[PDB]
RNA sequence: GGGGAAACUCACGAGCGCAAGACAGAGAAGGGAUUGACAGAUUGAGAGCUCUUUCUUGAUUCUUUGGGUGGUGGUGCAUGGCCGUUCUUAGUUGGUGGAGUGAUUUGUCUGGUUAAUUCCGUUAACGAACGAGACCUUAACCUGCUAACUAGUCUGCUUGUAAAUAACAGGUUGUACUUCUUAGAGGGACUAUUGUGCAAUAAGCCAAUGGAAGUUUAAGGCAAUAACAGGUCUGUGAUGCCCCUAGACGUGCUCGGCCGCACGCGCGUUACAAUGACUGGCGCAAAAAGUAUUUCCUGUCCUGGGAAGGUACGGGUAAUCUUAUUAAUACCAGUCGUGUUAGGGAUAGUUCUUUGGAAUUGUGGAUCUUGAACGAGGAAUUUCUAGUAAGUGCAAGUCAUCAGCUUGCGUUGAUUAU
């Protein structure tokens, strides 16, 4: 053992570790769509899976960003080279990831592409990938020196209830302009996926859906005493 | 292991719990290892004597009953003892006597009071922020 | 406050609609029937639906 | 060379589902092997860390509070075994948030 | 504004120190850029701050000319993010049909019904989306299930006091057990049953009975459309623009200040006593916390009249130890006897202790004194329907020390309306 630590104080410390990682990766990884991080912890090792849209930029040109990252975690915490492992995992459906899509419109808005068009492009993408519904909020100066707030909805959307925390995926970004910070939220309501067979949506249905299942007519042979 | 002639019932009010154990013999009531006589607020000792007087001593002279009580405060404790004792006799008459007697003592008791065989569902209410209590709130200035 | 909602009444209508021959004046039967017959995400929900559907079985026994 | 060793497995997790997965496949796996005797899942009391935080970053006049919970579930499983059997029963995938601690008391 | 500020915090004030003035161009520097510092003055200060005094040091760069860091400096009417509020009220949309040249309208309603634009029904509307509901967390039911030496019970041994197969207590024990205790699975409630009860017999309401539970079981979490130039540049290495840039609005150090008092206005603690105060006695909680090893909870033990000190023996990163206790109302005795009385204790003066370099402008605590207002409160006005109000203590946040605050936890338990 290393040190005997408070199960409470340890666990909080583990969560704080996780959060520091998430801030670190969202901050230093900003170009390739970065979604999530999953941390397994072995007496031997610490395994970090970076779930991302463009794994290719996580690795870089033959581990330029990979080696950079790995060494960053090394100098930061102190770690043996066998003690740290970084994997990058692809998110198979980019349209179901918010942080990704908000990065997309971050990008498109930097290139001066107009609001409504961009918003539409992403929304159409998101629903093209099978998401039931999506919404985008852009706030701040758009038109003029006086702040505006513009919402774009299409499809199906829930806000309130525990289902919110399940089906709805949200991300925000701060976007920088000569004029100041403008900001952008993306809410993608995910679809309902009944089978563990795929990484998709939500495994548990909206508590509202009630379905009656009408009866069937099938093959019936009886067993009867013969008459001679 | 020789399974004893034991019966064990529990009883409850607020945070208080009473476990009464019933075995046959010359009747004792000892609560926490002491006669009812010494239960702290004197007034409500009659509360414990209630189901005893209701059933008559004749049922109780046949049985030694020992009730250990740990719980919240004096009164709830008294009610827990009450409860455990009451449904304790009932459980005895269930295992070792005919069912009929269990039934008629059940009815006998509950016609007098239902708090004997049924527990008070009430517990404390947690406190809502912005108040000195679980409803009442910080004073407000309108004008 | 015991007024029953859209989801529940649509549900009950459907459950009787397809299943009337299977259904009983007993709540406890009809709730199991429902459970087999349908996807209901909540215990509470299923029970509300079953109760209303039972209620409607009784109302059907009386007439239109 | 017979080894009778009592094995103490303590599982701690912030997620319940994960820990019951772990628990129940340890119990399943241990029972599946003949050298093994299982003192079953022991469920410790559930630890709830609460942090009550004021919502508004300002004094903006209404006081609202956030009840922030973290639950820690702690399980214990006991085994009567030898080393290799232990390493057999620990051989399966586990969800990330799980802490697994092993202790060995020799027994004669 | 976690806004309980002794330093710090900290922005305010008085007096002093550093550069953490990068980077580029020019000149200067190795035959010297610059750093440091005894000692005497000096200073609040062993600040080499300054001055005299030289010895070190060896490009870490100095002078200008540009310019960046940095800024708890301005601007929430430049902004993000978050958060209050309308409001937890029940609201808000669109498609296809109907009506208007049109803005617009129907949908989205006379009427019942619901906590609810909840439903029923009416129906030029038909179907839908958001919000409500659904959901989720906690609390309440299981003598049935799955198990437990980090829970308890019993069984058999023993021990003590006793005439003891009495009683009450310990210590042990087991292919033992689940009532109590954890807490996983699954049950359970659906307003169930009944009702020549009210409902145009429809939604629903009502009552009685059963029930652990029938106020949407209880208490909460979440919170549509739209706003309100609400609050926040002082939470943020989120920022636009503006400002300060070397005796700086940068980063430190020392002492004050935010607690300064004729007064005005808010939260609140404590009281005006007999349903009381005081002196004894009394095996009644819950929920929280807790050591990067002596530092965190702390149990014994010892010293002191006391707050508190030892360090003598120890446990616990905790269902194992502090502890399953140590709370206070309450109860039982006894004093006191309706009077500014022991009610009530503000304010004061000595002593003692503890946290801290630092307690003076009393950090807290202890002992003697000292004992004020207050004899139930003008016009006004707040919150509140059941384990609820109210009283009563306990923890957690803050935190070295400091709760009259907050956030929670139980105990004792109502009057009056559904
Ligand atoms: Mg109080
Ligand atoms: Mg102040
Ligand atoms: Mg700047
Ligand atoms: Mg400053
Ligand atoms: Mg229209
Ligand atoms: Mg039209
Ligand atoms: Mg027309
Ligand atoms: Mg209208
Ligand atoms: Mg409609
Ligand atoms: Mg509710
Ligand atoms: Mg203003
Ligand atoms: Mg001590
Ligand atoms: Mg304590
Ligand atoms: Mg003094
Ligand atoms: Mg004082
Ligand atoms: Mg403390
Ligand atoms: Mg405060």
């Amino acid at each position: 053992t290393t040190r005997a630590i408070n199960k409470k104080k340890k666990f909080v410390a583990d969560g704080v570790f996780n959060a520091e990682l998430h801030s670190f990766f969202s901050k230093s990884l900003q170009d390739a769509g970065y979604a999530g991080i999953e941390v397994r912890r072995t007496p031997t090792k610490t395994e970090i899976r970076i779930k991302a849209t463009k794994p290719q930029q996580v690795i870089g040109v033959e581990g330029k960003k990979h080696k950079e990252l790995t060494q960053f975690l090394q100098k930061r915490f102190g770690y043996s080279d066998d003690q740290i492992q970084i994997w990058a995992e692809p998110i198979k459906f980019k349209g179901l990831c918010a942080s990704a899509q908000v990065e997309a419109m971050n990008y498109k808005l930097l290139k001066d592409v107009p609001v409504r068009l961009a918003a539409n492009y992403i929304i159409k993408s998101v629903i093209q990938d099978g998401a039931k519904g999506c919404e985008i909020i852009i706030s701040g100066k758009l038109k003029q020196q006086r702040a505006k707030t513009m919402k774009f909805k299409q499809g199906y959307m829930i806000c309130t209830g525990q289902p919110k925390n399940d089906y709805i995926d949200v991300a925000v970004r701060h976007v920088f302009f000569k004029q100041g910070i403008m900001g952008v939220k993306v809410k993608i309501m995910l679809p309902y996926e009944p089978n563990p067979a795929k990484k998709f949506g939500v495994k548990t249905p909206i508590p509202d859906n009630v379905i009656i299942h009408p009866p069937k007519q099938i093959t019936d042979d009886k067993e009867i005493r013969t008459a001679v | 292991q020789q399974k004893p002639q034991l019966v064990q019932t529990f009883g409850r009010k607020k945070n208080a719990v009473a476990v009464a154990s019933v075995r046959p013999g010359k009747g004792l009531l000892k609560v926490n290892g002491s006669p009812i006589d010494m239960i702290n607020p004197q007034i409500l000792q009659a509360k414990i004597y209630e189901p005893i007087l209701l059933l008559g001593q004749q049922k109780f002279a046949n049985l030694d009953i020992r009730i250990r009580v740990r719980g919240s405060g004096y009164t709830s404790q008294v009610y827990a003892i009450r409860q455990a004792l009451s449904k304790g006799i009932v459980a005895y008459h269930a295992k070792y006597v005919d069912e009929n007697s269990k039934r008629e003592i059940k009815e006998q008791l509950m016609q007098y009071d239902r708090s004997l065989l049924v527990a008070d569902p009430r517990r404390m209410e947690p406190k809502k922020c912005g108040g000195r209590g679980a409803r009442s709130k910080m004073q407000k200035a309108y004008r | 406050g015991r007024v029953r909602t859209k989801t529940v009444k649509r549900a009950a209508k459907s459950l009787i609609e397809h299943y009337y021959s299977k259904l009983t004046n007993d709540f406890h039967f009809n709730k199991k029937i429902l459970s087999e017959v349908a996807q209901v995400p909540s215990k509470r929900l299923r029970n509300k639906i079953a109760g209303f559907a039972t209620h409607l079985m009784k109302r059907i026994q009386k007439g239109p | 060379e017979v080894k009778k060793v009592r094995v103490r497995i303590t599982l701690t997790c912030k997620n319940l589902k994960s820990v019951e997965k772990a628990t129940s496949e340890i119990v399943s796996r241990a029972k599946k092997t003949e050298q093994v005797e299982v003192k079953g899942p022991v469920r410790m009391p559930t630890k709830t860390l609460v942090i009550t935080v004021r919502k508004s970053p300002c004094g903006e006049g209404s006081k609202t509070w956030d009840r922030f919970e973290m639950r820690i579930y702690k399980r214990i499983i006991d085994l009567t075994c030898n080393v290799p059997d232990v390493k057999t029963i620990t051989n399966f995938r586990i969800d990330p948030g799980v802490e697994i601690e092993l202790t060995m008391t020799a027994d004669q």
